[PDB]
């Protein structure tokens, strides 16, 4: 499909697939995201789903493998560097009841 | 003839001789050919003397008697001079057509043709199938009946030579062509059927592939927005869009068309409701709602179009995916002597070239086992290119026959051209090539040189470069040339070769190949030779031209940025030759070619006359103005002027060395080059 | 890792064909042992045995080494290459070192700095005796790019002839006409190009000014036999 | 023998080269690459020239 | 600028028009000229306002009032107004353009459209009003000089050399000789018949001076009519004496060093009030007040960033 369209399409399809199982939930895609981008995404979903559960799906096929130091990779704004994101920080922003 | 000329006293004499020549040696090719062509000039002398005197009652009735005395001999002579070549008879065969189409409506000329067409071998006509099918629908009945009957019999032996051009005619917009063309296919069905129906499908599917719906809507809405928002032509704007709405009213025939109709199609149909409300109300508030919907899809399409780097057949045309072991042969491979290299199967992916027009890169597997790559162009008429390649074929024959040329291996690199409609067609992909613009770009990024360096130097010196007077421009232009070493191509030809004994051979080929197309291009009138339109063979070193739209000096006459140049011979091309310069191989090859063309000028004229006077292709000449038969004579007079060395001053007659000297000055002149459009790159 | 190399560079006490060939083999194999890239170092053991292996990796071995060397060592090396080209010409040993010099031009490491001119003049003369006339030509044109002279043009003409390319050689004579005039054009140049008509005209102009010189008499007679003017030639 | 081989080139007659033309990678490797890829590639090509039937019997 | 007896404007590609002083060499005031270059300056005989022919506009700035923009900006012409003449009465203004049409413009009236037109074949490179104020000589790119009469419309076409663009042509104030110049670098002089009243005006060919090797650009006689300055792309402004047509002086702006590819061409030139000096603009950004007899740079005016193609010079009391 060419690079850009494919990424939106995969995001669209992935949403549909999940909607077979849970059709009544706010889905919010992050597509080749930054770190700030993930922070604003997760912190918003915890605000809304106050004490009820939030799903965090991470698909890291295009980025290097997660490190021994408890890190998961995302991008920088320009898509020129793989930025690491701490699992600690990731579980800060996401709340308690989560999957 | 050389002493006297052509006139009232010489024609009866020179015919008296040539008739005798013919008597004394019946079998001899030239004795008949000379007789025929002399008679044929005795026609055009008396036709052009009638238009010179009579136009500028009894004279047209005398002209019937007068020309028919020289027309029937000419035909009978050309028919015998075809049967005595049997191999190299293109000149002779085209002249027969020119006679037939113009004068064949006469009873006596018609008889001569009927008797001739019987005697002659059917293999001869395969040369001129293009020229025949162009006149498939001639309004004159007695002419057109004999064309049909001839094409029919070309169908019964060598149907592979006919299906492609007939199938293009069969889906023609004009009524008479498609009637005539279909009637001939109906005859071909009971010979083949499977072949006809295979070709009928393949061509329909290839056209569908060549321009998708979202590509058509993009070009249509760009054109429709310019008519409405620019010119305020509302009725003409509907002519652009109403076929596109009616186009989709077939429905989704393939998955790509489904997914278009899925995403956008609902809105387009809704926007048509506002347009159809405007036709019976006449409101500004109605029609602005439609352009809101059109610009919604237009922006969404424009965002998509760069992402279509490749098209899969499963989506775009599944009919073609299914195709196995077709009897219908690979386009532009058919030869009546060789065994048919029939289509095994079409490859599933289409590598879309990222250009303005977005051509595909189609590839077919042959029954011989070899892949054949093509370039499937959409919305760019290829009938010119088809004719121009017919000319290069002729010229290659002439260079092969001359020993001087043959010893040097002079020839024009040509490729297959297969039209599929008025818009689209296949071009044969030449391997191991890349455009001169591409080469220089890639060299300059490697060597860290700014790509627009010559341009940047000019605009620094004089930021109003475009608006400067001629002399002002020449100063600025020269300042750029003196302050940039224009050796990029010379340097990269060295770097890109393995040994130096190979390098040397590549460079020899390069120089000669260039010279051949400089001269051939000059005669043809071929303009628009910017560095994207010529490409260099990365093994042989030979040059190759592409894009033959601007022929017969059309780009010299155009209003904004008229070319003042016979051919591209700018300082990068020159530096890539031997360091001594133009005056070695290039200038000498230029002589050798221009000697061959000047000798065989009737052969070159015969071909060029054929595709100037073709009424399907004449539209290119009239369009420069802001009736046609007047303009068409001027073109062909000029071609004779060039081929006779009466092209700089009609008073003088230059020999080849003198003519080639003035041409090289004209191409090399800074005054001429600085006036060129900047995209032409007058400094490479 | 440059003690054994410096013996293989600075020996050059070789007075035969097989002696210089021995200098090559010791030079090539010493480059393999040294080479930093292990893909080349791994072929050393093979190359000791099979020698056409060593010839095939010569240029690649050389470049790997030659980038690592320290300026004074590059000069130490080049002086020995000059000695091999200059002193004692063998068809194998020269055409190895020309193919090294050509390979070095295509690289981004830049050409071998031989003898001040990148050895353009040295390598041209050597390529001419190897009968590698296209290499000879390339170098003789580089010469011409820097500064055209008459003596360059002459050699340029004969190289083109030897290389079967008389129309390119004719172009060299056209260049001479424009940029140098007429005095620089010898009669012999017409003779080389088989311009026997114009060569005779030149030798007539020369024999009027100058006195009875043996060279100019035979030069004019040589034109007459080529023309076939047996009458004038017998006079 | 050398004398006959000339005497037979004589009798068949000085054929013209143009009638005779009808009658009849290592630098390329470097032409493309950077040097760190280049060295394996040229080593392999040279090894696989050997690695075909004849000289391998010992090597 | 206006009140000072001498005027010396200068202009080129940098979008300015700088008014210098001949006695000092100091820039009094600049004036903006956006949208184009300037192809030809011209002070009016009345000296009230300068002219500046450019691309699709003849602009005319005030000489008297200090630091405004243009007064009378004409338009309505396509492709480069190459020249401007001026009628001594101060009513009429002539032009020549790349659109192959000479024109006449009424200054005293409002008509933005030109009054009369004399269309030709090829682009017009130069205009020159004959001192009698009745004939307008017009050169062009095809080679054709013309003499469009301003009362009878009788154009007397003339081609000195076939297929060479005549780039400039001038006729001295006393109507003795007429000079023309072409892109080869020759300087064809023509001797005039004394036909003011009768309008005989017959041009008698005198001498083809082999003036320059490269493109010649402008020629102009002095007010004395003793000297004929001839400028060119070969970086020299030669001065030929009118009697002999032999090289008196040669004003050159070369490097004095073979390692220097194209410093700049010598464009305009303009004699002083008494033919003692000669001003000269060049593409090296510098105007230069030379001395005629000696051949010495008396002054130099160094203001412009980009090149300098025009001059205007006026010592009219
Ligand atoms: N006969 C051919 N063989 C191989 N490649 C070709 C051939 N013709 C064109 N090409 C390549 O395909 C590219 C695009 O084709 P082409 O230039 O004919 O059309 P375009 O650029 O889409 O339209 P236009 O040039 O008219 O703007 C060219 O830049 C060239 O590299
Ligand atoms: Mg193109
Ligand atoms: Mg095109």
């Amino acid at each position: 499909m060419g690079p850009q369209k494919a990424l939106e399409t995969i995001g669209a399809n992935l949403q549909k697939q999940y909607e077979n199982w849970q059709p009544r939930a706010r889905y919010k895609q992050s597509l080749d995201p930054t770190v700030d981008e993930v922070k604003k995404l997760c912190t918003s979903l915890r605000r809304n789903a106050k004490e009820e559960r939030v799903l965090f799906h991470y698909n890291g096929h295009g980025v290097p493998r997660p490190t021994v130091n408890g890190e998961v990779w995302v991008f920088n704004k320009n898509y020129t560097q793989y930025i690491p994101l701490s699992i600690y920080d990731l579980q800060t922003w996401m709340g308690s009841p989560s999957i | 003839l050389n002493l006297q000329g052509i006139n009232e006293s010489t024609i009866p004499k020179v015919l008296q001789y040539y008739s005798a020549a013919t008597e004394h040696d019946r079998s001899w090719y030239k004795a008949w050919h000379a007789w025929a062509v002399m008679n044929f000039e005795a026609v055009l002398h008396y036709k052009h003397q009638n238009q010179a005197r009579d136009e500028k009652k009894k004279v047209t009735e005398d002209l019937s008697k007068t020309l028919l005395m020289y027309t029937v001999p000419a035909v009978q002579g050309f028919f015998r001079s075809i049967s005595l070549s049997r191999g190299n008879n293109l000149q002779d065969t085209l002249r027969v057509l020119t006679l037939w189409f113009d004068y064949g409506h006469w009873p006596d000329v018609n008889e001569a043709l009927v008797e001739g067409v019987k005697a002659i071998q059917i293999d001869t006509w395969l040369q001129v199938i293009p020229q025949l099918i162009a006149r498939i629908d001639t309004p004159r009945p007695l002419v057109g009946r004999l064309i049909h009957q001839l094409l029919t019999d070309i169908g019964r032996y060598h149907p592979q030579a006919l299906i492609y051009p007939l199938t293009v005619a069969s889906k023609s917009t004009t009524t008479a062509r498609h009637n005539a063309a279909n009637k001939i296919l109906k005859n071909m069905c009971e010979h083949s059927n499977t072949l006809v129906q295979q070709a009928m499908m393949v061509s329909e599917e290839l056209i569908r592939v060549a321009i998708l719906w979202h590509e058509m809507w993009h070009e249509g809405l760009e054109e429709a927005s310019r008519l409405y928002f620019g010119e305020r032509n509302v009725k003409g704007m509907f002519e652009v869009l109403e076929p596109l709405h009616a186009m989709m009213e077939r429905g989704p025939q393939t998955l790509k068309e489904t997914s278009f109709n899925q995403a956008y199609g609902r809105d387009l149909m809704e926007a048509q409701e506002w347009c159809r409300k405007y036709m019976k109300s006449g409101n500004v508030k109605d029609l602005t709602q439609a352009w809101d919907l059109y610009y919604h899809v237009f922006r969404r399409i424009s965002k998509q179009l760069p992402q279509l780097t490749s098209l899969e057949l499963q989506y775009v045309s599944p009919k073609l995916l299914m195709c196995r072991d077709l009897e219908l042969a690979v386009p532009g491979t058919y030869d009546p002597n060789q065994p048919i290299i029939r289509i095994q199967s079409i490859a599933p992916s289409l590598q879309v070239i990222t250009s303005k027009q977005r051509p595909r890169k189609l590839t077919l597997m042959g029954s011989n086992g070899h892949e054949f790559v093509f370039l499937l162009k959409g919305h760019e008429d290829l009938r010119q290119d088809e004719r121009v390649m017919q000319l290069f074929g002729l010229v290659n024959t002439l260079l092969a026959n001359d020993p001087t040329s043959l010893r040097k291996n002079l020839s024009i690199q040509r490729y297959a051209v297969i039209p599929l409609s008025t818009n689209s067609g296949l071009i044969g992909w030449v391997p191991h090539c890349d455009t001169l613009h591409a080469l220089i770009r890639d060299y300059r990024e490697k060597k860290k040189i700014l790509l627009n360096i010559e341009h940047r130097i000019m605009l620094r010196m004089a930021p109003d470069y475009d608006h400067l007077t001629l002399m002002q421009k020449v100063e600025v232009f020269e300042h750029a040339v003196n302050n940039t070493a224009g050796d990029d191509l010379a340097k990269l030809l060295w770097l890109k070769s393995p040994s130096s004994e190979v390098w040397f051979d590549r460079r020899t080929n390069y120089t000669r190949s260039l010279a051949v197309m400089s001269m051939v291009g000059y005669i043809l009138g071929l303009g628009d030779r910017h560095p994207s339109n010529l490409m260099l063979d990365r093994l042989s070193g030979k040059i190759l031209h592409i894009d033959f739209g601007d022929c017969f000096e059309v780009a010299m006459t155009r209003e904004k940025f008229p070319e003042k140049i016979p051919f591209r011979l700018t300082r990068m091309l020159t530096n890539a030759m031997e360091v001594t310069g133009l005056d070695g191989n290039y200038r000498i090859t230029c002589h050798t070619v221009m000697e061959v063309l000047r000798e065989h000028k009737d052969s070159v004229m015969a071909v060029l006359e054929a595709f100037v006077y073709d009424p399907l292709l004449n539209w290119r000449l009239m369009d420069t103005n802001t009736a046609l038969n007047k303009k068409a004579i001027q073109i062909i007079n000029r071609v004779r002027d060039k081929l006779t060395g009466r092209d700089f001053s009609h008073d003088d007659t230059l020999d080849v060395p003198t003519q080639v000297e003035l041409l090289i000055k004209q191409a090399t002149s800074h005054e001429n080059l600085c006036q060129c459009y900047i995209g032409w790159c007058p400094f490479w | 890792s440059t003690i054994n190399l410096q013996k293989a560079w600075g020996a050059a006490r070789r007075v035969s064909k097989d002696d210089w060939l021995e200098w090559l083999r010791r030079l090539s194999l010493e480059l393999l042992k040294d080479s930093s890239s292990p893909s080349l170092r791994s072929c050393w053991a093979l190359a000791q045995a099979y020698n056409p292996m060593a010839r095939d990796l010569f240029n690649a071995a050389f470049v790997s080494c030659w980038s690592e060397l320290n300026e004074d060592q590059q000069d130490e090396l080049i002086r020995s290459i000059e000695l091999a080209l200059t002193s004692q010409d063998i068809a194998e040993v020269t055409q190895t070192l020309l193919n090294l010099a050509e390979f070095m031009e295509h690289s981004d490491k830049g050409p071998l700095p031989l003898r001040d001119d990148n050895g353009i003049v040295l390598l041209g003369e050597r390529a001419a005796k190897c009968r590698a006339y296209a290499k000879a030509l390339h170098y003789k044109e580089l010469e011409f790019q820097k500064g055209p002279t008459p003596a360059i043009l002459e050699s340029l003409i004969s190289i083109n002839n030897k290389l079967q390319q008389p129309e390119a050689a004719a172009g060299v004579l056209e260049y001479a006409m424009k940029h140098f005039g007429e005095l620089e054009i010898q009669a012999t140049w017409y003779e080389k190009l088989h311009e026997w008509e114009d060569a005779l005209v030149a030798y007539d102009k020369k024999m009027d000014t100058n006195k009875d010189d043996p060279e100019l008499m035979l030069g004019r007679m040589r034109c007459l036999e080529a023309l076939g003017e047996w009458g004038q030639l017998h006079q | 023998t050398r004398r006959e081989a000339i005497r037979v080139l004589g009798l068949l007659g000085a054929l013209d080269p143009y009638k005779h033309k009808v009658n009849i990678e290592m630098l390329v490797n470097m032409g493309n690459l950077p040097l760190d890829e280049f060295y394996p590639a040229v080593s392999m090509v040279a090894l696989m020239r050997i690695f075909r039937d004849q000289s391998l019997s010992h090597h | 600028v206006g009140s000072d007896p001498v005027i010396l404007a200068t202009a080129g590609y940098d979008h300015t028009v700088r008014f210098w002083q001949a006695h000092s060499g100091i820039c009094t005031r600049t004036v903006q000229h956006q949208d184009s270059q300037v192809n030809a300056l011209e002070v009016t005989p009345d000296r009230s306002m300068i002219a500046a022919a450019g691309y699709q506009h003849i602009r005319m700035y005030d000489l008297n009032s200090n630091n405004p923009n243009p007064i009378i900006s004409y338009d309505g012409v396509n492709k480069n107004i190459a020249s401007v003449g001026f009628h001594e009465d101060g009513r009429w203004m002539y032009t020549g353009g790349e659109d192959c049409t000479a024109r006449i413009w009424d200054l005293r009236s409002r008509n933005l459209q030109c009054q009369r037109i004399f269309q030709v074949n090829a682009p017009i490179n130069c205009v020159c009003l004959h001192p009698n104020q009745a004939e307008l000589i017009v050169g062009d790119q095809s080679g054709a000089i013309h003499i469009w009469d301003l009362k009878t419309d009788h154009n007397e076409q003339l081609i000195p050399e076939p297929e060479v663009s005549i780039t400039s042509a001038h006729i001295d104030p006393d109507a003795s000789y007429m000079a023309a110049v072409n892109s080869t670098g020759n300087c064809y002089v023509w001797n005039l018949t004394g036909g003011i009243g009768d309008e005989v005006t017959q041009l008698i060919p005198k001498t083809k001076i082999p003036a320059h090797t490269r493109y010649a650009l402008q020629c102009r006689f002095s007010p004395d009519s003793t000297l004929l300055a001839t400028c060119s792309a070969d970086q020299t402004c030669k001065i030929w004496r009118t009697s002999n047509f032999s090289l008196m002086t040669e004003l050159s702006i070369k490097s004095g060093n073979p390692g220097e590819s194209s410093r700049g061409w010598m464009w305009g030139c303009a004699f002083s009030g008494d033919s003692q000096y000669i001003v000269t603009a060049s593409s090296d950004n510098l105007a230069r007040l030379w001395c005629v007899e000696t051949g010495e740079i008396k002054r130099e005016y160094g203001g412009h960033q980009k090149a300098v193609v025009c001059l205007a010079f006026n010592d009219s009391v």
